[PDB]
């Protein structure tokens, strides 16, 4: 659950995709 | 006697038998954490950018705007 | 009678046997998790944050 | 017959005996999973409260202290 969570904040925050 | 003894053994080894779904139970709990895991992985590697060998990651402000200001056009 | 109800036993006691491989899978399994959750602390711990040009209002 | 059964039943039994050391193994490594999460856990909460926009809504992250300063305006 908490890896979840912690995944449920990381996608938003982290990525912009600039490859 | 021994009989009554050998009827409690057996008794209580259909017991430890009832473990094996608890373990398929953990095998799919940290299946399910290696999904997360991977998904993780996933969205670090876009990130992920060369500095001029060394690959450091580079975060933006809203949504990535500063990031086409900085880096060069490729 | 006796007898026979023992080599039920160890029949039982031979399905745990089995069972022992299962629990150290999962021990493996856990370890290699662990390690990926290491390097993803890693690539985290190093990263770089950008601030743009303009407020854009 | 039947003791030279009971010498496999004690046999067998002690090599399943073996596995509790094994389990207290599994909790070493579940301990310094939940420390591991717990940096990833104190990274992310430096980086979306020093970067603004980055709350996914949480009321406000910077707000998060107790108010009693002495204040009480209201």
């Amino acid at each position: 659950i908490s890896i979840s969570t912690l995944e449920g904040h990381l996608s938003s925050i982290m990525i912009a995709i600039p490859g | 006697k021994i009989h009554e003894d050998n009827q409690k053994i057996i008794s209580k080894l259909e017991s430890l038998l009832l473990l094996k779904g608890e373990v398929e139970s953990i095998k799919k709990q940290i299946n399910r954490q290696n999904i997360s895991i991977s998904t993780l992985e996933g969205h670090l590697s876009s990130i992920m950018i060369a500095i001029p060998p060394d690959l450091k990651p580079i975060i933006g402000r809203d949504s990535g705007r500063a990031l086409a200001e900085v880096l060069k056009k490729p």
